[PDB]
């Protein structure tokens, strides 16, 4: 099921990972590295670790201050804040698994793919 | 009057001591949860009390 | 929360009545307890009438009464720091330290900066 | 009874010298963990002293 | 109960009793001064025997 | 039987006295996690007013949050160092990009309760 | 300076020709584990289901769910072992190995051959209960791991390159196969691991992706101590598997100590002893010799209770060490001689404890 | 007998203000959660049908 508050971080209900860099290779494939909230090891989104995401054992997120996020996140973030210190707001986007495309980010009612999303 | 002054003194103090034992004790339970030693204790005095379901049953009763 | 059982002991060991908030008052049936239940002793007072009777001897003493005033004075001051008004005292302290700087400069030639402190909630 | 107790404790103090108790081992590691269990224990002791000094101080003896 | 103090109307018993309390007060002044001295050296780890120049060990004695 | 110069080692029962017996890293608020308690703001040096408040509603409904101004932040790591944050919003990014939500994380474990066949905790 | 360990044991046996027994074991120890990484936890599950009586085939499963220093590690096995002859035993099975974000699957076609250096009638006649039997085992292995990951390919390329350039690969592979303290355990149980032999290392295409294939064969000899060799027929009660049998166990370990839970039924717990008398199966020697390796590092005090439950009408003829107390059909062991024998066998001793119960 | 009932009622009302004026609002929010779960657990075990109440707590303002 789920581990207790005492095991790992207490705030987390499932283990938490953050995509920290999204550089590309010579062939243009997106090399995604995600480190856990503790942050002492580097992993890539392999099927075995995606398989955890199907059962909710882990959760993946992206910061909006990432150096290579490709999409102009600050302008859109600034607009929403103005709708309802505005600059320096930072958010965590919850990455989800789409069987057809793999990891997608439902940003502003529009599904995206990590390769489409990142530079 | 003398019998009430001695009996009450050792009772208020006793109650105060019990409250502080739990306080200074939970003051140590915080240090371990933060350092993660909480899951490493083997004593029935901590092991039988790390289940959240068991807590809300004890507190519930 | 422990002040209640810590007071049910004080009341019970002084021969006070705890079964009723009013025992022995000159009222309808307060003085009928000793014979309705056939008690061999007569308790000093009930939870409320305890304060009236026990204090006849406190007011007669010039030192036991000084404790009554000091002890009450200390107790209410707890409301000032226990009530959710920590922020108010801080803005008030600001006006305090601003006013002192203002009064000291307008009257004297010196500058009086004491920066009035305020305790934290914890 | 000051001599009966001195015999019980000395015998009990030798048994714990050869066979120290392993109960609550986690306490041996930190001072405040042991100091708090002692304070939770001393308070119930003080309340007990208060309750017997009420029954005893007004005994015929 | 221990005989140091006595409930007596006679002034002689009241004067004799006073000498006993004064004696126990001076005695507790001497023993208290020893425990404070034996509480300063332990605190400052300066637990040196002033007669025999050799100091002692806390872990093994 | 000759020997080498003696080793002066007085550890046990001995009459001898014993002895006394840079802008590299970056910090951020995850705004969805922040509850605005401001514990981070008070660790920031007052001559470097990096952390600040941002209001958009009633406070009883999470209407306020904290944020680090990177233009003035000096990366002294005072807000992160002290484990103040109760939600994980205050996070740290190392010069090579790892994201730390807390300064030390307890190790993960399985969980089972140990019972005994014939002792007090039976079955 | 002595720490305390508490344990409870339980064996329930049926009557008639049944070898079925229920075993439950709980233990709690206060000394640090020898593992150089802590905390290390682990849960293991074994289930055996009979497929068909005439063939003698059975389906065995194994799941390993262990977290080592916050690193999730899982190994899964599903296999079909059956008795071919007195010395040969073929197994067909599939499994998966996952460490953190890494995982790889494998399929194997394997047979194990077990021969005794000698088979003399005089030993059988003059020794009613022999313990040591000298022998050797031979494994035929056909591994099938698909090279799905970038890392798998590199481990395979590297392996082929190493074989090609290093003549001493058959010898130095035993330094890899038994990592850290595992190498030392070999000499300890009087077990000799012979050099592996690579029949073939060929990549064969599969519908999913390129599949590195290894066909290897090895051998290993037991001076008599090894239970796989000395007891080859007893560790596989396939024919006695009238109903499914499961052994479930798990343990928690860290700097403070170890907590272990074990439970499950299976046949072979009771074996004929001669003269109409039954007897609990001889203790495996390899586990004791292997635990003396880590059990000799902390002075401890033993608190162990062994509750044995016999069938109706079935009463012990003899036990040493003798049961402390008795409760009609149930017999109890605790204290005195038994908690000396436990101190003996928890530190690596293999001293005999025999129970004979006749109807 | 009526002026004294006012004395009782009036005092009872006044000290209850301490419960909502002390900085224990966070404590009340947690406590209630235990009460909702406790009541849900009691109803669950005691009656086949499971009924929950989600006990409410006032805000500081
Ligand atoms: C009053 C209600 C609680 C209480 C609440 C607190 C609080 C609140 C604090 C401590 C803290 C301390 N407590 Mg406590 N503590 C109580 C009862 C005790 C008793 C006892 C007499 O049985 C002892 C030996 C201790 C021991 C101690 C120390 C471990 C520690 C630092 C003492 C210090 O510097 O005091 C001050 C030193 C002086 C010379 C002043 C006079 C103190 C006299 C000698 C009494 C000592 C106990 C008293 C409660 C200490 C705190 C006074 C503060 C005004 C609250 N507590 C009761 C049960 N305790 C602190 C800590 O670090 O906790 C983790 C802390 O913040
Ligand atoms: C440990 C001592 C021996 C050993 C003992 C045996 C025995 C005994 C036999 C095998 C046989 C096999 N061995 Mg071998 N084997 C060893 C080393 C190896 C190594 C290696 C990594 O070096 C490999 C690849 C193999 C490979 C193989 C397979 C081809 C085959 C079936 C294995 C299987 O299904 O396991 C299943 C997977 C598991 C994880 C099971 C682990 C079980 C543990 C060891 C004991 C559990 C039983 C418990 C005590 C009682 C449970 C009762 C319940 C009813 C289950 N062996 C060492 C050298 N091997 C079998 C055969 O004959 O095939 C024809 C068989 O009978
Ligand atoms: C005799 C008991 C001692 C005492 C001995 C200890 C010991 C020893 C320890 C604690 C420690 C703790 N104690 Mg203390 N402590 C005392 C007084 C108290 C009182 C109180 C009643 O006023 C309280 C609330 C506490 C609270 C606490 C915490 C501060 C701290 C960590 C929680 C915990 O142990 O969970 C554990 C709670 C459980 C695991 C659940 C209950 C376990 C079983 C059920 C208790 C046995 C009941 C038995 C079945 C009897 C039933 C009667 C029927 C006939 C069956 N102490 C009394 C005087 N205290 C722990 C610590 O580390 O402190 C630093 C710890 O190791
Ligand atoms: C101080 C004395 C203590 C004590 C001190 C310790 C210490 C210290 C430690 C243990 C450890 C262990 N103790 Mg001990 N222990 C005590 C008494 C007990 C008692 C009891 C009271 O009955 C029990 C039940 C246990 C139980 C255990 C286990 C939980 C654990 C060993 C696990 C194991 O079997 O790995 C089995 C291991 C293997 C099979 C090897 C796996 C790796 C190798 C490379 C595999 C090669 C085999 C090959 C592949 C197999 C076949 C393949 C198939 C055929 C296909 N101890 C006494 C009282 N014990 C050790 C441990 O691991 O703790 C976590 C440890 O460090
Ligand atoms: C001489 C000391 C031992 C002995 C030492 C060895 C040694 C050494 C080896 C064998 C080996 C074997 N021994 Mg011899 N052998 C003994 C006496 C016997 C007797 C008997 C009737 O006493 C029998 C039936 C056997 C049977 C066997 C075979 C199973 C095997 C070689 C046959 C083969 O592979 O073709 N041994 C005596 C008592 N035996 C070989 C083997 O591989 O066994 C597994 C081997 O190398
Ligand atoms: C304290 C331990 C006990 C003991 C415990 C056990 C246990 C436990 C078991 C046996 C078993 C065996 N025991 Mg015993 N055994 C003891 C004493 C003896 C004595 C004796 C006269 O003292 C003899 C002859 C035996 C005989 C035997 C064998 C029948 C058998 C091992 C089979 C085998 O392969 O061995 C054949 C011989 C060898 C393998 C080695 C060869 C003999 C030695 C190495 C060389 C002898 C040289 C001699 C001096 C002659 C002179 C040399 C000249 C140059 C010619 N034991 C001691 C006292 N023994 C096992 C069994 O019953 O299985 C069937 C077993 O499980
Ligand atoms: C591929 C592996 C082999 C195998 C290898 C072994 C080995 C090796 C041993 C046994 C042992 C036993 N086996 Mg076998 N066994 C297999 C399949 C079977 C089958 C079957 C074919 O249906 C049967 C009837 C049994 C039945 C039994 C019992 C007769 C006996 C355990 C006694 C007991 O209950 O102890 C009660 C205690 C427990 C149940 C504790 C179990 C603890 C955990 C779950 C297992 C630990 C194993 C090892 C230390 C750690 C795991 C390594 C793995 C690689 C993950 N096994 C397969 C074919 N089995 C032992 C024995 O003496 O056999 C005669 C023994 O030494
Ligand atoms: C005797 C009790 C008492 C006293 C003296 C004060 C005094 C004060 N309060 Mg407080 N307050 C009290 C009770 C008290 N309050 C209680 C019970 C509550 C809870 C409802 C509050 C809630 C509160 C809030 C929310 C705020 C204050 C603020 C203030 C300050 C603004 C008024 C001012 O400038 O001068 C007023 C005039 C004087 C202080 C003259 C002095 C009066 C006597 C001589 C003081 C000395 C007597 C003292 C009791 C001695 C102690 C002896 C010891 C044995 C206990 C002032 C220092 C405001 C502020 O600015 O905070 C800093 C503020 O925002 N009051
Ligand atoms: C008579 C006064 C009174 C009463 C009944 C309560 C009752 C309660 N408090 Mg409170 N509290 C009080 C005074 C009181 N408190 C004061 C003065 C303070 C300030 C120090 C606090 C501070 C406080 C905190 C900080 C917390 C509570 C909590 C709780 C609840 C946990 C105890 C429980 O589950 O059952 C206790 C047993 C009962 C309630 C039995 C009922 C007793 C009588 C019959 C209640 C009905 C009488 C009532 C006065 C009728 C009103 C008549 C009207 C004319 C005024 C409980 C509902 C905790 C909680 O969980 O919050 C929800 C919590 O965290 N207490
Ligand atoms: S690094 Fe220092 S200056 Fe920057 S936000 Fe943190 S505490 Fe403030
Ligand atoms: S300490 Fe945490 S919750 Fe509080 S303002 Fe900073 S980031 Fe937000």
């Amino acid at each position: 099921a789920v581990s207790g508050p005492w095991s790992g971080n207490a705030v987390h209900k499932a283990e938490k990972y953050f995509i920290t860099s999204a550089k590309r290779d010579r062939d243009g494939k997106l090399q995604i590295e995600l480190v856990p909230a503790s942050g002492r090891r580097k992993l890539s989104p392999t099927p075995e670790m995606i398989r955890r995401l199907i059962d909710g054992e882990i959760e993946i997120y992206i910061l909006t201050t990432q150096p290579d996020i490709a999409i102009d996140m600050n302008k859109e973030i600034i607009d929403m804040e103005n709708r309802y210190g505005v600059k320096w707001t930072m958010r965590e986007i919850p990455v989800f698994y789409h069987e057809g495309k793999g990891l997608c980010v439902e940003l502003h009612n529009k599904i995206y793919t990590l390769d489409q999303f990142f530079k | 009057v003398v019998t009430n002054l001695i009996v009450f003194n050792h009772i208020i103090c006793g109650v105060l001591y019990v409250f502080a034992g739990v306080y200074h004790g939970g003051q140590y339970l915080l240090k371990i949860q933060l350092n993660g030693m909480y899951n490493q204790i083997k004593s029935i005095w901590i092991t039988k009390g790390r289940d959240q379901e068991v807590q809300v049953k004890i507190l519930g009763t | 929360w422990g002040i209640k059982g810590l007071s049910a002991v004080c009341w019970y060991i002084d021969g006070a009545w705890i079964a009723s908030m009013m025992y022995g008052v000159p009222a309808a049936d307060a003085k009928a307890w000793d014979s309705i239940a056939h008690l061999h002793h007569h308790y000093t007072s009930g939870i409320f009438y305890y304060f009236w009777t026990e204090t006849v001897t406190i007011f007669s003493s010039s030192h036991l009464s000084t404790i009554l005033m000091i002890g009450h004075l200390v107790w209410f001051i707890s409301f000032a720091v226990w009530f959710e008004d920590r922020g108010s005292r801080l803005e008030g302290a600001d006006i305090q330290t601003r006013t002192i700087r203002w009064l000291g400069k307008k009257f004297l030639n010196r500058d009086v900066n004491f920066r009035f402190p305020v305790l934290t909630i914890s | 009874m000051s001599f009966v107790f001195a015999v019980i404790f000395f015998a009990l103090g030798i048994y714990w010298w050869n066979n120290p108790p392993n109960a609550a081992i986690h306490l041996n590691d930190d001072m405040k963990a042991a100091f708090s269990v002692h304070l939770t224990a001393i308070g119930y002791i003080n309340i007990a002293l208060g309750c017997i000094a009420f029954v005893a101080f007004q005994q015929p003896s | 109960s221990l005989g140091i103090d006595t409930y007596s109307t006679k002034t002689a018993d009241l004067e004799a009793a006073g000498a006993r309390l004064l004696g126990w007060a001076a005695f507790h002044f001497l023993v208290g001064s020893v425990l404070i001295f034996g509480g300063w050296r332990h605190w400052t780890h300066n637990l040196t025997n002033p007669f025999t120049g050799r100091c002692g060990n806390f872990r093994d004695f | 039987k000759p020997r080498l110069a003696s080793l002066g080692v007085t550890l046990g029962r001995s009459g001898v006295r014993q002895e006394s017996a840079k802008a590299k890293k970056h910090y951020f608020i995850i705004e969805n996690l922040c509850v605005g308690c401001g514990l981070c703001l008070d660790k920031c040096p007052p001559k470097v007013n990096a952390i600040g408040y941002k209001f958009y509603g009633d406070v009883q409904e999470g209407g306020f949050r904290c944020y680090i101004d990177q233009a003035a932040c000096i990366s002294c790591s005072a807000c992160f160092s002290g484990d103040e944050c109760p939600s994980g919003a205050l996070i740290e990014v190392l010069p090579d990009g790892e994201v730390l939500d807390f300064s030390y994380t307890p190790p993960e474990r399985l969980d089972f309760d140990l019972r005994f066949l014939h002792r007090f905790h039976r079955e | 300076d002595v720490t305390t360990a508490h344990s409870d044991y339980e064996i329930v046996l049926e009557g008639g020709s049944s070898s079925w027994g229920k075993v439950k074991a709980r233990a709690k120890v206060n000394a640090p584990p020898a593992s150089p990484l802590l905390p290390a936890d682990c849960d293991v599950k074994l289930n055996v289901k009979p497929l068909d009586p005439a063939k003698g085939f059975v389906r065995i499963s194994a799941v390993f769910e262990s977290i080592v220093d916050s690193t999730k590690n899982k190994l899964t096995i599903e296999a079909d072992i059956a008795n071919e002859t007195k010395e040969r035993r073929i197994s067909v099975g599939e499994g998966m190995v996952s460490v953190g974000d890494f995982s790889h699957t494998f399929s194997f076609e394997g047979s194990v051959v077990n021969l005794f250096y000698y088979r003399s009638d005089a030993v059988r006649r003059n020794v009613p209960n022999p313990i040591y039997m000298q022998g050797r085992q031979f494994h035929d292995i056909l591994m099938k791991v698909p090279l799905d990951n970038n890392d798998l390919i590199d481990t395979w390329e590297g392996t082929v390159k190493a074989i090609g350039s290093t003549g001493a690969f058959n010898d130095w592979i035993r330094d890899f196969w038994f990592i850290g303290p595992a190498f030392t355990a070999l000499n300890e149980g009087g077990q000799r691991i012979s050099r592996i032999e690579v029949n073939g290392l060929n990549t064969e295409s599969g519908p999913k992706g390129p599949v590195g294939v290894s066909r290897w064969r090895f051998s290993h000899g037991g001076s008599g101590m090894v239970d796989s060799i000395s007891r080859w027929a007893e560790l596989f009660p396939s024919d006695k598997l009238n109903r499914p049998a499961q052994v479930e166990a798990g343990f928690r370990s860290d700097s403070q100590g170890i907590e272990v839970k074990v439970d499950g039924e299976f046949p072979g717990v009771s074996v004929d002893a001669g003269g109409g008398l039954r007897r609990i199966l001889n203790h495996p020697l390899i586990p004791l010799v292997h635990h003396g390796m880590v059990g000799k590092f902390n002075n401890f005090n033993v608190d162990a209770q062994l509750k044995v439950v016999l069938p109706k009408g079935y009463k012990i003829r003899y036990a040493a060490p003798q049961y402390r107390s008795q409760n009609l059909e149930e017999y109890r062991w605790s204290g005195g001689a038994y908690a000396r024998w436990v101190e003996h066998v928890c530190k690596g001793g293999v001293g005999q404890f025999e129970i004979l119960y006749a109807q």
